[PDB]
């Protein structure tokens, strides 16, 4: 139950938020910007990923 | 006090018999955590056997359910009381409402995972503040028949045990007033009389070698069970007639 | 009495020793299961939530 | 790059004050805040109540003549009793009194070394005229919160049953709040400006609680940094 | 540390037969007829009996091998 | 009446503060209720059942 | 009197780059403390240097194309923003490529400085397919901190922290005969161009430093 709502808060999208469409070189430097404060948990992104 | 009450809290403090209501009002002469004594009005005053009233409250006693009513004054000396009024909170009432436990500071969020299916997590500001410690009241008995192989003694004397084991007795055996025992302390030192051994070979053998005699008794004693704490606060020696009292009697 | 030197023997004794946690309407075979004990300071068992 | 350097502090009532920290830079302000409050907020030098021995009383379970009061309300009143101590660690007061009406701490005998902050902490009521209630409060130096169950290991020989263990709460701290707002900077943009506004029980001034807690912090950090 | 027995199960099948080999040499292991084909960190007879299945250098084959070896060793040190 | 009552205070009309994390000290996005609940410490203790 | 302080224990580096870093005996919260500091002193405010202008010998303005390249210039400079260079005893260099025929631009073909070194040679940057246009351009880096664009400053968007990630977790870690304390665990990621151990080194220097004012011995 808890993990299932921070999941479904974690992997959503909308519409405008901080870093709205910016480019991510990968997930490292997703977590860089969401855990300084920069880009918010959830926005629209296109990012590198293996 | 409920913050957050529905106005039936006064009838269940007041109509249920735990609190102490006045009887007839007046101004309030005496308050102590024993009695309170209050002088009755001149017109609430019967003609013949004049008097003034006095209230005995119940100090720390013993619920049927293990728990500590406790009755605590709620008025202080000098004020002026009604009829029917409360005088002497209860257990779990405060100025004669019903409090039944305590209001705090709540908030709705998943924190961690430690409220994961239905858990409560409580921050230390509450147990520092001692708000939700409670004081219950256990009844430890230690009987003391006539077996057919002798009769049982309330004595200090307890075969195989230290001196630090029995300096929280006294000279008679029972334990004091206001000794904060642990689990596993002697209560009431209590020993039956026991014999024919039947002891074995090579225990047998060792008796020889040492001379130790097994005695003719055995540690029956009442001990606290395992794991609580805690506070003697009440001892009573029932004695049937016909018996020698013993000195703490 | 214990003393302080049984507790290092008590984690010596735990260290790869399962029990077994078992919850009374055992339906289907779920109901009892195995473990790895960490040791508590408490009274309460701590059971794994996604269990 | 620019370290900061602590500036007007304002006591703004009694027991509580704001202190400002002006020159920060960017994300120190939140960090120190965080840092500063938790150290203020968990682990300050502080003494409280511990031992309390009333004359007439067998255990803290009982009553006494001429007290409204219980014995146990006494000791959550004494558990309150906010107090300083200036060249000891643990010392040994004493309560003597006698004759109708309230019973604070100003009552509390005299000594140069212990100060009170509060005299009108109401500890016991006494109303028979003739039963005068007289203790000794022993307070101690101490760190945190520590419970009565957890000193009685050694238990110093407790057979002097009079002796009522009555929990420390040795934390002088009562709320720590800070803000971060940016301070107006001549050629820099931003600086951040950081006040750590404390409410403590009147026993610790702030200066030495913050120069306190920040050395706390960097002892920790000195494990694997050295001297500068 | 032993997780998961997986790779136990992969070197000998069956699942049960995975016990009972364990068993037998954890206890070549306990009673001190033998000592460990391992390097144990300190584990108990169980964990070092896993891994030393999961190293496949134990299994029942390997077990039998063994013990006729000690037996025939029996016979030889009659005299 | 709740609300009103809530407006006499200073607190917000929405009953939900804004909080902020003992830990990281960043704020929870999507603003918490917090308020004064009355409970109860019922007497099935630990130290009874174990 | 109780203020025990913990001591370094052992560093595992795992692979290349990155390390765990445990840390035994602390006390009740401190944990999270060092934890949260050394997170935010990392991972937003290091002096570290990322790419700043990046000049390409053929391009007029960065909307361009090249001969060969199946990209266009943006996703180049979008592959270079992850380019990890240090600079050990210089505050401006400029490098330079040299790249020619069928085949990735690698950050091997970067020009040798004895001091300035890029930790991955490999490091992809852009593809070729015509063998006929030798591609050449010139790099230069300058110091910063933080996540800077060049609002503030063909000029290329960037980021500076030689760090990658850094994340903590505190477990409790029974002592002898204390009762129960935290334990720090601090897995750290960096781009190669600082060795872990100096990164965290530098943290608590920068910490200390902020410290040093007001707290005193």
């Amino acid at each position: 139950q808890d993990v299932v709502l921070g999941l479904y808060y974690m992997t959503r999208d909308c519409v405008n938020a901080k870093g709205e469409g910016m480019v991510l070189t990968g997930p490292k430097e997703a977590e860089r910007l969401y855990r300084s404060g920069l880009a918010s948990l959830h926005a629209r992104v296109k990012v590198r990923i293996t | 006090k409920p913050l957050v009450g529905t106005g039936m809290e006064r009838a269940v403090a007041v109509d249920s018999g735990v609190t102490a209501v006045a009887k007839r009002g007046g101004v309030v002469q005496y308050v102590d955590a024993s009695r309170i004594v209050i002088k009755v009005n001149e017109d609430e005053m019967y003609p013949g056997e004049a008097g003034i009233d006095i209230y005995n409250l119940t100090k720390y006693t013993r619920s049927n359910q293990n728990t500590c009513i406790n009755q605590m004054p709620c008025v202080s000396l000098g004020e002026p009381v009604e009829r029917g009024d409360v005088l002497a909170d209860g257990p779990s009432t405060d100025l004669g409402e019903l409090a039944l436990g305590q209001n705090m500071r709540v908030a709705f969020m998943p924190w961690n995972g430690y409220n994961f299916e239905d858990s409560i997590l409580v921050s230390e500001r509450v147990v520092q503040e001692d708000r939700f410690t409670t004081i219950h009241i256990q009844e430890l008995a230690c009987v003391s028949r006539d077996t057919k192989l002798g009769p049982e003694e309330i004595t200090a004397d307890i075969p195989n045990v230290g001196e630090a084991a029995l300096s929280k007795l006294d000279e008679s055996g029972i334990v004091y007033i206001g000794a904060e025992v642990t689990g596993g302390d002697i209560l009431v030192g209590k020993v039956t009389p026991k014999g024919e051994t039947q002891l074995t070979p090579e225990e047998k053998l060792l008796r020889a070698i040492f001379g130790e005699k097994a005695s003719d008794v055995k540690d029956s004693s009442l001990r606290v069970p395992n794991g609580v704490s805690g506070t003697v606060i009440d001892v009573q020696v029932f004695t049937r007639d016909g018996v020698e009292k013993d000195k703490r009697a | 009495r214990e003393e302080a030197v049984v507790w290092d023997i008590l984690d010596e004794v735990i260290r790869e020793h399962p029990v077994l946690l078992n919850r009374a309407p055992t339906l289907h075979r779920l109901g009892i299961q195995a473990f790895e004990p960490v040791l508590i300071e408490g009274k309460a068992i701590q059971l794994h939530p996604l269990v | 790059f620019l370290k900061p350097r602590l500036v007007d502090i304002e006591q703004v009532s009694s027991t509580h004050a704001k202190v400002t920290l002006e020159p920060l830079e960017r994300g120190f302000g939140h960090t120190l805040g965080n840092a500063l409050r938790r150290i203020l907020l968990s682990s300050m030098p502080g003494c409280a109540v511990t031992e309390v021995e009333i004359d007439g009383v067998l255990h803290e379970y009982s009553t006494k003549e001429g007290v409204q009061e219980d014995i146990l309300e006494i000791l959550l009143n004494l558990k309150g009793l906010a107090v300083r101590v200036q060249g000891k660690d643990e010392v040994i007061l004493t309560l003597n009194k006698s004759g109708i009406g309230p019973v604070t701490a100003a009552d509390i005998t005299h000594d140069g070394d212990v100060e009170i902050v509060k005299p009108q902490h109401v500890i016991c009521h006494l109303t028979d005229e003739n039963a005068s209630i007289s203790m000794r409060i022993k307070v101690q130096r101490g760190r945190g919160y520590v419970p009565a169950s957890t000193r009685i290991h050694s238990e110093e020989d407790e057979r002097p049953i009079g002796r009522l263990l009555v929990d420390a709460c040795y934390s002088p701290v009562e709320r720590i709040a800070y803000n971060v707002e940016a301070a107006r900077v001549e050629q820099r943009t931003d600086l951040d400006k950081l006040v750590i506004e404390m409410e403590t029980n009147g026993t610790i001034d702030p200066e030495e609680a913050i120069r306190r807690a920040a050395t706390i912090l960097a002892e920790q950090l000195e494990a694997f940094v050295d001297l500068e | 540390a032993r997780v998961t027995v997986q790779d136990a199960v992969e070197k000998i099948g069956n699942r049960f037969d995975l016990v009972l080999v364990a068993a037998r040499r954890a206890r070549q292991m306990q009673v001190g007829g033998k000592d460990p084909l391992v390097p144990e960190e300190n584990d108990k007879t169980t964990v070092i009996a896993l891994r030393e299945i999961e190293e496949g250098l134990i299994n029942n084959q390997i077990l039998d091998v063994r013990e006729r070896q000690e037996q025939q060793e029996q016979e030889a040190a009659e005299l | 009446e709740i609300k009103e009552l809530l407006k006499l205070g200073d607190l917000p009309t929405s009953g939900q503060i804004r909080l902020y994390d003992g830990r990281t000290g960043e704020q929870f996005e999507r603003p918490v209720t917090v308020g004064y609940m009355y409970m109860l410490k019922l007497n099935h203790l630990v130290d009874d059942k174990m």
